[PDB]
């Protein structure tokens, strides 16, 4: 969309407990066709089970990689949103698959 | 990626051959001694690295590495540890089972 990305905000934006990748760090050097990003909202508990190929609960139910997804991956925490004491939802995907 | 001028996270951080490369470099799948049912995370590599590595070189460091822009200490504050751990597993795939 005469679109340059430019990964200096993602640094800039909050302190990411989780920055995963399979291809370089930088992530920004790299030309593709599309970025096809998504986003989700995990526990804290399941956060490596978002990898190509790593079997669990989530993601090989909800939303998995095949295998050979470029690795890029990041989570930060939630916590301003999350703050009902009996909770609430909005962000949720698909609970579980049968 | 073990190969004469490839490129990726191994053989730009972990371990490079040279272009002008005389040898043999052979791999056994190791699925029955290496895999846990837990994860072996005795294995590590580097996944974060300032710049790519000459041939031979073994780089052992352990200090933090940044990613950011704003000179941190410790842990995730953009700032992070430079190897990571990989579980193996039985269940893992032919591309995700170790190799030796
Ligand atoms: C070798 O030492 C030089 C210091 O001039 C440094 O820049 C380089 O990264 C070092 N390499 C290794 C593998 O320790």
């Amino acid at each position: 969309s005469n679109c340059v990305a430019d990964y200096s905000v993602l640094y800039n934006f909050a302190p990411f407990f989780a920055f995963k990748c399979y291809g370089v760090s930088p992530t920004k050097l790299n030309c593709f066709t599309n970025v096809y990003a998504d986003s989700f909202v995990i526990k804290g508990n399941e956060v490596s089970q978002i990898a190509p190929g790593q079997t669990g609960n989530i993601a090989d139910y909800n939303y998995k990689l095949p295998d050979d997804f470029t690795g890029c991956v990041i989570a930060w925490n939630s916590n301003k949103l999350d703050s009902k004491h009996s909770g609430n939802y909005d962000y949720w995907y698909r609970s579980f698959r049968k | 990626q073990i190969a004469p001028g490839q490129t990726g996270n191994i053989a730009d951080y972990n371990y490079k051959l040279p272009d002008d490369f005389t040898g043999c470099v052979i791999a056994w799948n190791s699925n029955k001694l290496d895999s846990k049912h837990s994860g072996n995370y005795d294995y590590w590599y580097r996944s974060f690295r300032k710049s790519k590595l000459k041939p031979f070189e073994r780089d052992i460091s352990t200090e933090i590495y940044q990613a950011g822009n704003k000179p941190c200490k410790g842990k995730g504050p953009n700032c992070y540890f430079p190897l990571e751990s990989y579980g193996f597993r039985p269940t893992y795939g032919v591309g995700h089972q170790p190799y030796r």
